[PDB]
């Protein structure tokens, strides 16, 4: 099927050069009427685009940003290429490819396939990998969850029972804390009878530092209480 | 370079309401337009190609019109799946320029938040550090007010808030407030408390526990 997948550092320092990937299948860029595109949206901010390539290696690029952009393919490779230099902290962005297809035909839906994006963050600081704490339940619902402190840099992605429980789950937006590393928490609801019986693991993964954790959420205990 | 101008920035209609999101250009882009659906954390789904035409398996409801600079996307009745940024965009000029995106939020009927609250792990305590957890789940309007007391001492400066956003099934919000504390200052106290102020409760509600005390 149609993909289309961002690949990149999501750390990269004030003055030095931003590289991105965008790896496709399902269509060519060798194939007329075909393009790729690149376009960035700061946290809670609005879409921008930055440049895009044609089949025939026409460059399109932003102008404001055009000193710093440079765009290229690899049609062998179905894989397209952004540089980005002088990175500055206002350039904390997601940054997504999109593809084009039958160009300027009744068949060109515009920019209709999308990838998830990469968050790049322009920043100084160490990469630091979280902690992971449980947040224990304890018959109505009961709440649970887990805590992933002192991370950087964003993001942290987070499931439970690998997927298979999403029902009632709440992931919290990543707070800034004072030390300069982030934290956030994701909790579920869950009826009370389940905690004996149903598991309940928490899956976090902070890929910026290559660290994943599997973590049992366990009702506590009054024994051990010193 | 092509503005695109949308309005309202942002917008609170409830479910089975007629939406209609405007989007003027600077200058003429025919109808080389396109308007996007992006929920948050996502990237941008394509609701119409071409100003007018409908994208293969879009609700019926979604609908777009305009010629020229003057654009419209009208939701014929809004729905809780709705809830999204909704974004104009056009494709008559390089470079591609969007609209400032219009932000719709569900309105639904008061909900009351389920409030629960979580002493530090003895894993964080382990590590030297203490962190209190106070949930707000499942709650509608946003507007909510959360307070700690230690040792019925109203704290500040010393807590962080987390909403998420609006759910796409039942419209509410959810709030998580953190309050953080080193080892030596958490054994320094015993009773710790959230206070949950809201409007869908009749009376401020309270979850607390005392330290030492399971």
């Amino acid at each position: 099927q149609i993909t289309l997948k961002e690949s990149g550092p999501a750390l990269v320092k004030p003055t030095q050069t931003l590289t991105l990937t965008c790896t496709f299948s399902g269509f060519s860029l060798s194939t007329s009427g075909m393009g790729v595109g690149w376009i960035r949206q700061p946290p809670g901010k609005a879409l921008e685009w930055l440049a895009h390539i044609w089949w025939d290696d026409d460059k399109y690029y932003n102008p404001s940003l055009k000193s710093r952009l440079t765009i290229s393919k690899d049609t062998s490779k179905n894989q397209v290429v952004l540089t980005m230099t002088n990175m500055d902290p206002v350039d904390t962005a997601t940054y997504y490819c999109a593809r084009r297809a039958n160009y300027g035909t009744s068949y060109d839906y515009g920019m209709d396939y999308w990838g998830q994006g990469t968050l790049v963050t322009v920043s100084s600081a160490s990469t630091k990998g979280p902690s992971v704490f449980p947040l224990a339940p304890s018959g109505g619902t009961a709440a649970l969850g887990c805590l992933v402190k002192d991370y950087f840099p964003e993001p942290v992605t987070v499931s439970w029972n690998s997927g298979a429980l999403t029902s009632g789950v709440h992931t919290f937006p990543a707070v800034l804390q004072s030390s300069g590393l982030y934290s956030l928490s994701s909790v579920v609801t869950v009826p009370s009878s389940s905690l004996g019986t149903q598991t309940y693991i928490c899956n976090v993964n902070h890929k910026p530092s290559n660290t994943k954790v599997d973590k049992k959420v366990e009702p506590k205990s009054c024994d051990k209480t010193h | 370079d092509v503005v695109m101008t949308q309005s309202p920035s942002s917008l609170s209609a409830s479910v089975g309401d007629r939406v209609t999101i405007t989007c003027k250009a600077s200058q003429s882009v025919s109808d080389v337009l396109t308007w996007y659906q992006q929920k948050p954390g996502k990237a941008p789904k394509l609701l119409i190609y071409y100003a007018s035409n409908r994208y293969t398996g879009v609700p019926s409801r979604f609908s777009g019109s305009g010629s020229g600079t003057d654009f419209t996307l009208t939701i014929s009745s809004l729905q809780p799946e709705d809830f999204a940024t909704y974004y104009c965009q056009q494709g008559y000029r390089s470079p591609y320029t969007f609209g400032g995106g219009t932000k719709l939020e569900i309105k639904r009927t008061v909900a009351a938040p389920s409030v629960f609250i979580f002493p530090p792990s003895d894993e964080q305590l382990k590590s030297g550090t203490a962190s209190v957890v106070c949930l707000l789940n499942n709650f509608y309007p946003r507007e909510a007010k959360v307070q700690w007391k230690v040792d019925n001492a109203l704290q500040s400066g010393n807590s962080q808030e987390s909403v998420t956003e609006q759910d796409s099934k039942d419209s509410t919000y959810s709030l998580s407030s953190t309050l953080t504390l080193s080892k030596a200052d958490y054994e320094k106290h015993k009773v710790y408390a959230c206070e949950v102020t809201h409007q869908g409760l009749s009376s401020p509600v309270t979850k607390s526990f005392n330290r030492g005390e399971c």
